């Protein structure tokens, strides 16, 4: 398997929407690689449209927990939680290819039923938007107010723009 | 995707 | 038509779920009857499971606007906004039959999309719950805190219980 | 219209499952006929499989409210709430044809969601079973314990058996 | 297989909704690991939305039966029976990651058919809610009345909140 | 309307499967015609595949109740309860056209659920088969054992065969 | 495979609804294990909602045929034929975990078509109910009349209640 | 017909979503009433969720073309183009009932296919948003920048708030 | 596997629509081959209808990043992003077979919802059309204005025409 | 009927997509009105998205055949063949309301099957595009080359723009 | 695998409709076999109904590119592009079995949308029909005019007829 | 009704696909009009895509049977049997509007089952094609060989081309 | 359907 | 349905 | 529903 | 559709 | 909806 | 839509 | 599930 | 399919 | 997720 | 697909 | 359909 | 299923 080969060289591929399955796999791989060598850095290649917030945070939390520094490479598209994960890479080791695309926005969800239930859902997602926005702010250097404003609607960025924004540190060329 | 990732 | 006959004697039948169509019809009939004779009271027979909040308030607002006093009779079941409308009848002229059933609860709705959009929906339905609860409190005599608590979940009441609660004033027997 | 002709002679036909529509129609007709002549009895012909409990009680409550005595004739089948209505006819004036079929049983319903919500539904239907059983007991002469037992499962009865049970008073022959 | 590798190091992954299949697998793994070494503790990683009550209890009962101490780690989300299982971990060894989410609530079910059948279902689920709430109470330290109240509706908790509540003992950081 | 014209001359058309609607209409027409003139006979033209047992008996019971003699003419096909109704015509006045077809068989039904419930359904349909067979026996002259045997499976008969069996009294020719 | 490992230690897992496939597999495994060693007991772990009656009896008959004693463990839920199989375990070796659930009830089925055919189905299922109830009575110690009564409707039992009833002999704890 | 009666008194009811059919009907009625008496004002009752932009402008353009002054009454809900139409009523004669709801937002649409085609759609809807916002600004008195900002997302307003905003001129009470 | 054999000789097959999966596989293979020997050229065989823009760019960016020169061979059809990739081959090493077909056109997409959201989508796809057209212009030698015009609608080209346009450098014959 | 009233005053409403039914109706009305008075002009109100080409030409050909001059008024939207029909109005009597929208484009169609069959369809639609464009050119005053270019893609025009283009002669205001 | 065995002896089986997958496989096999021994001829067994034109040409172009002579055998049916491929076999080495069937016809396709788009599709398929017919003419010896005429509609040919036409060179017998 | 008005003036409208219903109506109208006045000509307006062959011939045969001369007017489109009927109009009185379209082609059908059955269907449709072609030849003046050739595939004709072909005699203008 | 029904 | 309903 | 509604 | 149909 | 609409 | 259509 | 099953 | 394919 | 689970 | 790719 | 049916 | 099948 081509991917299993990449894993042998400490490279994890997040190239599909993020759901609990994908998340559990990535997490296991991260813990595995960290177990084999807590020194050698790990590379997380990203080409994902995003997905579940709790799934992404599972990945994020693991990236932070392990000792190895996790570098991220945006290849193709890094949208929503995928973009979040890209920004979460080890400071100084967050890359993107020349024509990569990075999109940041606010959480998506739903609420059905009684006003009380809708309120429960509303508070949760609004709380998540804040938790995410705060981390983005720390990781980018942008003030919270700026993140809040810029993620109000789908915000597509070129690699050059992602660099200027603080989402990535370097664009891979040749 | 090296030099330098790996 | 049997209903057209009832209209000739100032009786409006709300015997279906409440939607904009039903609401507009009831509203037109109320204005019509009030136009023909602003003195003779009007009778609104109710056997509805409820429906749209804005549709019910259209009916409610019209009941209040016209001079004729509107009496309400719960025949069969008066649930949700139907129960609200029953309670909205002219004080002293709100009836129910021996085996009628009256159910009060909180508004039902939905929200899809961005956190911001879900928040818009949440505030709206929560505001509506308050506006409705306040009127119920005034109409029943129950304190707001009591209405809020008693409508948290589907609250089914017998005619005897509806009377004790202040939703109706008298039970029709023989 | 053949039925409109029967209405001219104070005969209401309940020959379909009982839903809010049917119920509202029957109720209106009852009130109408009672208005035209509060003395002449009314005949309710029944051939129904039953239906909504609240719908049936709307009919029942109206049968009791009006002055005219309401006689009931079971033609074909009188099951569930239809049987209840048959039994509700004016004592001494409840009929059935030679091969009529009368079936009594307990209420049917459903509950979905949280334990608390299922409990709400459970208490309601169990309460309704009691309310109905009590009236059946009064109308038949059977003790409540007997009604409770005999309605545990679908109980089909011939006209002869319905008569012996106290559901009807006389079998029409020739 | 990445998971088979985790099993080699006594780590079971519950990262999908809980159904009989998942439950039987987890149970088998627990008995297996306990057979290989009844001394070495076992780690149950949880990222599940929950599922069948009887399935969760199969897992729970097995966690209790075996000698090895079972530690639980909430990664991502631990909702419903998943949260229950998280709380069931060996006291002092229940963890969650910084951005983990823990949600507790009451059982969900359904009932169709005769009042008697609906009642059967009602008693069962209400009994289950109690059995679960009692264990939660013991495991958290919260009094039963508190658990009953706090689980009435979907109750989402941050790792910090889960810790304060007594659902977990420690938050993994770095 | 062509049929309304036939009704003016005391002819009722049963030319569709028999359901409660059809049954109620036929019954009403029978009572109507009997009301207008309890002396003049009524003609029931039959071309039906049959239908509901309780619906057919409603028609049958009414045919028996009224004073006017009801003659039956099988035009096309008279199957199942339609055949039963044909046989129910006034003795001596049961006709069929040269190429009419008459089919008699046993009742059809269904049972779902618990053994107890299946048993309830079983007893009912078995009781109905007997009640019907007994009447057929009386109406034809055939002993019950013969009716039971001959109706075990779909039994198609020509007009000549229906005559010999005692289902009809005369074949209309010219 | 985790289950294949359990089979190596004479443990068969019945953890899915019971259909011919499941039944044939269990039967084969029982015969297999009995062939390898007609002395060492076999353990049948149960977590099933039940299923086909003829499928369960295939398993039951095999449990009885082979020399090795078959012990049964209810893990999770043992309903319908699953509960029957649990009760069928070697007297003295029938277990259940603390929060296991055991449900006994009567057979479920269906009948479509002619009265004669419905009767065929009725007699079969009623016969099966008796055959099953009789064995339950022998296995539990409860008199037949008691089994017949207690299985009329879904009867859910806790492990403590299953023990008191005679369905199991011991509750596994620690 | 109740509505036809309202038309006789110069009252048009817009109580359904706005589509070309509704629009053409309203337009015809407006032209009709204006033809009968170009002096007597006309009343447009509104309880609509909105609909097609071109359909609403057809109505709007007709409201402006005819000599009679058109007063608008919001009963129930006036959302999207319905709110626009409410605001379009004759200055000083725009009403709403105590519990009416008024919601303003930006146009909704869709684009599929080639970038060039999507651009065609984009320019159109953006142009429409401006045309609408400008008229709203003139009708309310609010500066364009304010309308643009306040309609960015669903903006629900109470009658009191609609009055303060300049959408209506008076709230009907009693 | 036949393809695995081609990979052993540095040949990657892009013979299916381009989606994230296909893209990630191709990218991995390119990095793999480049790792094994950064000197030996790699051959990308193309027979694809195209697909995701971000997926194609992932492939494109990788083709550019690695040291090995990537030659492209159009076999069958090279449409949309597939044609783009063909044109992206190492200058001088872009081939096509005698009857190959090459089709270039503009990006395809969609937009749903609010005008603001449609505008977000519009700007993105229009930006992508430019980014792609610019590269095509560089790779072919055609001025941008020409590429823009020629890709306005599906532009099918024969191998001879692809050669004249500058999409390929040579046609393979024998 | 409101429309029947408009017909009494020589006004035909084309307010739905154009299909053979609509077309035949419009054509009949035109011939009818022309028959009643070949002198009084007729007014065709248009608010249509367009439709069948042969259907529109049926209308167009009839507009030309009859003596009465046919004036057209665009209310709401006049797209595709609807726009064509608007342009077809009597020169000098083609109107549009202030916010009307007029859209012109090329014909839409489909072809399936053998190359020969696709060619048949192709020639037909291309021939129709020409026939239509030529008439548009005559009616507007624009040269054919201009019509051909401007209708290549959906071309939305404001009333002011429609006037400048020569599609209408005057904008109705007040 | 039986087919893998045939490949070992240089035999490729085209026994399914031709799609990109089939095409890529055949192409790979051809290149593979040619790589192993550019001298030994290869045998392509054909029993296909045809398929994609670009897919078939991928196969055709590869047959021509490689040095080894490719002989073709029609077994069963060789229709459409399959027949084309059969005719493409090395001159003198094109076979068919006694009862093989060979069918030639023109390309099949579809066009949807604007006249301009339909025209794009029309030109393409018409161009393809010509390219194919020309090759068929060269391969068979029939003049183009003859191929064009004979392929206008489905033209089924026996092996004897295929031989006389020049599609094959010899019929295999024994 | 607008059409009923046309009938009063001897105008029949064939403006829908031709099926037995349409055919029977047209036939009845033709016989009716012929009965009222066997002298005054009748006008058949056509705008149909065609339909059933036996249905069209029913109309055709009636056109020929009656004494009144039947003139035909093609308005919109006259395809298949509709075109046949247009050509069937009284010689010298067959018209079409300037932009009418006339399409002639061969019969369409289907055959399923045994070779013998397919052959039955084949002979029938082939016989019908001849019968129709022969009449077309007589009506147009074109030799049969020409009709057979020109109807081999869908042959669309302008009014000018229909005139030149002999399908119509005059084009209506003004 | 007479003679004799009616 | 008389004698006696009506 | 009179006496007294109407 | 006259002169001359009718 | 008068006084005053109408 | 008069003055002047009609 | 031992002690004692196995 | 030999003699002679192979 | 060690130190300390494992 | 050599000479020359490979 | 006369002369002669009717 | 032995003794005795096998």
């Amino acid at each position: 398997d081509i991917y299993s080969r990449l894993l042998k060289d400490r490279i994890i591929m997040l190239g599909s929407a993020i759901d609990d399955n994908v998340a559990n796999s990535i997490v296991s791989q991260l813990l595995f690689l960290a177990a084999e060598d807590p020194e050698k850095e790990i590379s997380l290649y990203i080409n994902s449209p995003g997905g579940s917030i709790t799934a992404g945070m599972a990945i994020y939390d693991t990236m932070q927990f392990i000792k190895p520094k996790v570098s991220t490479i945006c290849i193709g598209m890094a949208a929503s939680m995928g973009a979040f994960l890209l920004a979460a890479g080890e400071k100084g080791k967050r890359y993107a290819l020349p024509n990569s695309e990075v999109m940041i926005h606010q959480p998506l969800g739903g609420a059905q039923g009684q006003a009380t239930e809708i309120e429960i859902a509303a508070k949760r997602i609004l709380l998540l938007r804040d938790k995410l926005n705060k981390v983005l702010a720390e990781r980018t250097g942008q003030p919270l107010e700026v993140i809040e404003r810029d993620t109000d609607r789908d915000n597509f960025k070129s690699a050059e723009e992602a660099l200027e924004y603080g989402l990535i540190d370097k664009i891979l060329t040749h | 995707f090296s030099p330098x990732a790996p």
